[PDB]
């Protein structure tokens, strides 16, 4: 027939893809690095405590200054905190109490959040009269709101667990270009470095990676067995690594096409809720439903340390741009500044 | 049915024909992107507590 | 003592409890008293569209009062050359064609019956309905009738509620009282039956009956009758507050003044007789007609008393032998015949010639064996003397026959055959309606034993009580009638003054915003819990608390109720919420509607997030 047809031609051009892949698969990751020192034992304290959400935290964004950080919480609120002094600039009560995702604007201008309302709410910072008022509801997504990120103070990407992801224009408050592909709820996205291309990670199990001016998918990345929960981008833009439900992370080569490594361990049992690098790339430090954030050597895969600090869940993390500190946001309703 | 598998034929035809580079080239430019910016790494190298905001800058 | 307004806020619990059972509508609102009285201070004071309708319906309502035809050919004239009326047939909501056509129709020919303009109170509530309403219940004065209604649905009487002074009555079961109310100041009769000799002489059934019967008359305002305002019990005793009547009853002013002439008879007759008509509309036999169970108050007017033996024949006409048996009317002595409301008017033309002779009219010479006065009622007719004037002849004649099918009041009409009696012709039934006959007998200024019937071993058990559990009840109509007639404007002033002062004190505080708007805030209110007395605000996800003087920062999360159960604690009904860790969350209301209301919220939310959460990948629990 003519499903018969597109069907296996389909299954065919999978095993294309896969043996092209393979063609590459040269040397691994580990065989290349074998030469370079072990990081040693990563080691931090923690320098701040911040104390204010009356219930679980679900995210936290980092400002561009390395200094203001907003995060999300059960208890309806977003609160933004000066990480230096532990103070909050603004405690800001929602609309919806199903918060569930956060950001920060790199202006530093707005906010946005949203969660089961599938509503992505912007939040202005600096009102021309004084006060934080919501600015736009952007409503389109017909499934929550997983996750969001600002391109400029007009344009922010959402994923959604009606299984796409979405450019929008703020002013207009329309969707500029919807990316469609996913079979499973998106759960997270990253933003290459230079905001041309993205990356989402689904309960499909999958990555893919976008182009936003043209709007397609450009390379889909499997290898996980359960929820990517979590993904982010290597600092160069050339990879990036997910975080699962399996209790592995995984790095992903873009140009390569294919997996490099896998980040595990046998004692290791539990879902990765999130995942950051540090400034230079050779840290990969993921947050674990065991309580604990886990710190990688990326290029070794081996375990530098562990972040042992809250009593539940640790479901965000960030690591700042100038690279001097990770934050813990966590089920127990503290985030922690470690350093 | 028909329209969603014609769909899915083109996006793999997009999926396969791009340019690929060996696992070893690049493995070897993460690694040089790590040696290069080690030491702008407060995590990796840890800094005096005089330029540590969280503690004594 | 006194009534305490909750605060306004109540408004968030009691408008979802009113919602729930469909009271907030302009039907169920506008036909209450405190509702009228706050919807026409909206309307005339708040809101110019419909101030001038509701000034319209006052005069009709004040023009349906006017006794006599000259007074309404006068009044209607007034009316329809009137300012109100040019401002309403001259404006963009106008009375039709047919309305003006109707009442002009008439108003021309001079009928001016009581309800000349019935076609234009249905067309100012039809405009009162909808936007008009919605604008009320939006405002401050339906937050107001959620603060009284929250009193009314919160009533636990208890004897020291009330100012208990001499005795006025008593019978088999108890004693009746001369009291004071004290909230209100409201004078009242207080019947106390005692528990102990309701067993010993086992009348539970009577004195449960006599409840029931009193709800099924207590509205309506029938000059006429004793009615209930409240039922209420203690550990031993039985309460009834009724309609004060220190004057003795007819037992015990017929034996002291002897007889009365029929001129007298008529004044008491009259009374009687729309005293049925009123238990009989509403599908009531009394059954027990008799003197001692007619009331005189301190005029010498009268109401009928002791409702325990009457019974309801809306369902299930009754066949019982009830009664006293010099007034039992045929159809009842016979056990099998079904009767109604025919048994009274039977009673009436008995208890009527006793008044006049001292006797029943089947009673021959005392005759103290009660199968004598049985088999008189059914076999013979009874021979009216000669004393006896034509029309009271035709009336007893009347209502004395055997035969249901040919008894006064029993041919399809009902008193209206009684009332058209020519023993009655002198009668104008809207004077006697009014009280404007002068009565034959003022009872003497503080008599003793006027209202007396002719007349430690016992343990009440748990499953005794249980017998009177459903027994205490409030009539509303009467609790809002008493109120209004009261304390309802001057608590209204004082509650508006101490409202006032909290807003502008908490202007200068700092704290203007509420905590519960622009969220998704469902419901809040003051409770105690386990004791602090926090102010607590419920969301979808979560239930949060605060005290005074700071925002929320206590809650408890849906996610982490497992339960929400009614408990006791100490005679009080408390919430149990039981928490994931094994732990305990005990919750007490300060009114009834708040515990329902709580419980039904509480319920819901905890299930439906408990739903929800667990279709959430980021949200719910994992292995
Ligand atoms: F428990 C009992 C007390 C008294 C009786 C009385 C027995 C004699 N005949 C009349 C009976 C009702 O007496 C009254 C008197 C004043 C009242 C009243 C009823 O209601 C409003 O104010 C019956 C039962
Ligand atoms: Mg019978």
């Amino acid at each position: 027939s003519e499903l018969d047809q597109l069907r296996q031609e389909a299954e065919q051009l999978k095993n294309q893809i896969r043996d092209a892949r393979k063609a590459c698969a040269d040397a691994t990751l580990s065989q290349i690095t074998n030469n370079i020192d072990p990081v040693g034992r990563i080691q931090m304290r923690t320098r701040r405590t911040l104390r204010g959400h009356l219930a679980k935290i679900y995210a936290m964004h980092w400002g561009t200054d390395s200094r203001l950080l907003v995060s999300a919480s059960q208890d309806g609120k977003l609160i933004i905190w000066d990480s230096y002094t532990t103070n909050k600039v603004h405690a800001i009560p929602l609309r919806s109490s199903w918060v569930m995702t956060c950001a920060y604007a790199p202006s530093g201008n707005y906010v946005a959040c949203g969660g089961l309302d599938n509503i992505c709410s912007i939040y202005n910072l600096k009102t021309r009269e004084g006060n934080v008022r919501v600015s736009r509801e952007l409503a389109g997504h017909t499934g929550y709101l997983s996750c969001c990120r600002f391109l400029d103070d007009n344009q922010i990407v959402t994923s959604s667990g009606d299984t796409t992801c979405a450019l929008w224009d703020i002013e207009t408050g329309q969707q500029t270009t919807t990316f469609t592909g996913h079979t499973g709820d998106v759960m997270s996205l990253s933003l290459a470095p230079d905001t041309r291309l993205f990356v989402s990670g689904a309960c499909d199990a999958s990555a893919k990676l976008w182009d936003v001016r043209e709007g397609m998918c450009r390379q889909t990345f499997t290898g996980h067995e359960s929820d990517i929960n979590a993904i982010c981008f290597f600092p160069n833009g050339n990879a990036f690594a997910t975080g699962s439900d399996d209790a592995t992370c995984r790095l992903f080569d873009l140009r390569a096409d294919q997996e490099l490594m896998t980040y595990s361990h046998d004692n290791i049992i539990c879902g990765i809720t999130s995942v950051s690098f540090s400034k230079s790339g050779r840290l990969l430090l993921a947050g674990y439903d065991d309580f604990n954030c886990n710190v990688w050597d990326a290029l070794k895969a081996d375990r530098a340390g562990v972040l042992a600090g809250h009593d539940n869940r640790v479901s965000c993390l960030g690591v700042t741009d100038d690279g001097m500190a990770v934050a813990t946001g966590s089920w127990d309703s503290f985030l922690k500044i470690w350093n | 049915s028909i329209a969603q598998a014609r769909k899915l034929v083109e996006q793999l035809k997009m999926e396969a024909n791009i340019d690929r580079i060996k696992v070893s080239k690049a493995a070897a430019d993460l690694m040089a992107y790590c040696e290069a910016h080690a030491k702008e790494d407060p995590l990796l190298t840890p800094v005096p507590a005089s330029e540590n905001p969280f503690r004594e800058k | 003592k006194k009534i305490l307004l909750p605060e306004p806020s109540i408004r968030s619990v009691m408008q979802k409890y009113l919602e729930d059972r469909g009271e907030v509508t302009f039907e169920k609102i506008f036909s209450q008293k405190l509702g009228y009285l706050l919807f026409r201070d909206f309307c005339l004071n708040h809101l110019e569209e419909a101030r001038p309708l509701v000034e319209f319906y006052e005069e009709i309502k004040k023009y349906e009062k006017l006794e006599t035809e000259e007074e309404r050919v006068a009044r209607s004239r007034e009316i329809f050359d009137s300012y109100i009326m040019k401002e309403l047939l001259a404006c963009s909501h106008p009375f039709s064609k047919s309305a003006t056509e109707h009442v002009q129709g008439h108003l021309g020919k001079k009928q001016v019956p009581p309800d000349l303009f019935q076609p234009y109170i249905e067309e100012i509530c039809q405009n009162l309905r909808g936007d008009v309403f919605q604008k009320f219940i939006e405002s401050d004065k339906f937050t107001r009738f959620c603060q009284w209604k929250n009193v009314e649905l919160n009533i636990h009487l208890t004897m020291n509620d009330f100012s208990v002074h001499r005795i006025i009555g008593r019978g088999g079961f108890g004693e009746v009282y001369g009291c004071r109310k004290a909230d209100t100041g409201k004078m009242y009769a207080m019947k106390c039956l005692d528990k102990k000799r309701i067993k010993m002489k086992q009348g539970e059934t009577l004195a449960l009956n006599e409840r029931i019967m009193l709800s099924l008359v207590s509205t309506g305002d029938c000059p006429f009758i004793v009615c209930m305002s409240y039922a209420f019990h203690t550990p031993d005793k039985l309460s009834f507050i009724l309609d004060l009547m220190n004057g003795g009853d007819l037992h015990y002013h017929l034996s002291q003044h002897g007889v009365f002439s029929e001129a007298d008879m008529r004044f008491y007759a009259a009374e009687i007789i729309l005293g049925l008509e009123h238990m009989h509309n509403r599908f009531v036999v009394y059954r027990d007609l008799k003197p001692a169970n007619i009331l005189l108050d301190e005029h010498g007017h009268v109401r009928i008393s002791d409702l325990g033996l009457a019974c309801d024949f809306s369902k299930k006409k009754p066949h019982a032998s009830v009664g006293t048996h010099g007034y039992m009317a045929p159809e009842v002595l016979q056990k099998g015949v079904a009767y109604d409301s025919s048994a009274d008017w039977f009673s009436l033309g008995c208890m009527l010639f006793k008044l006049l002779r001292g006797h029943s009219p089947f009673r021959q010479h005392k005759t103290k064996d009660k199968h004598e006065i049985d088999r008189m009622t059914l076999t013979m007719a009874v021979e009216l003397p000669d004393s006896f004037s034509p029309e009271l002849r035709s009336l007893l004649e009347g209502l004395l026959q055997r035969d249901v099918n040919r008894r006064l009041g029993c041919l399809g009409r009902g008193a209206q055959e009684v009332k058209e009696s020519p023993f009655f012709r002198s009668l104008d039934w809207q004077m006697v309606f009014l009280q404007k006959y002068p009565p034959p007998l003022i009872p003497p200024r503080g008599e003793v034993n006027a209202a007396d019937a002719f007349d430690k071993g016992i343990k009440l058990l748990d499953s005794d009580q249980e017998l009177y559990r459903n027994f205490p009840l409030t009539i509303s109509e009467r609790w809002q009638q008493e109120v209004a007639e009261t304390v309802f404007d001057t608590i209204n002033a004082e509650t508006d003054r101490l409202e006032a002062r909290k807003k502008a004190k908490n202007k200068q505080l700092g704290h203007e915003e509420d905590y519960a708007l622009g969220k998704d805030c469902i419901m809040h209110g003051y409770m105690s819990k386990m004791w602090q007395r926090r102010y607590f605000y419920l969301f979808p996800n979560r239930l949060e608390w605060r005290g005074e003087g700071e925002a929320p920062q206590s809650l408890l999360t849906m996610e982490e109720i497992q339960s929400v159960e009614e408990t006791q604690i100490k005679e009080r009904k408390c919430l149990l919420l039981k928490i994931r860790g094994g732990k305990q969350f005990i919750l007490q209301c300060d009114s009834d509607p708040e515990l329902v209301q709580w419980k039904k919220e509480l319920r819901d939310a905890y299930r439906e997030a408990q739903q929800l959460v667990q279709r959430v990948p980021k949200m719910k629990n994992k292995p």
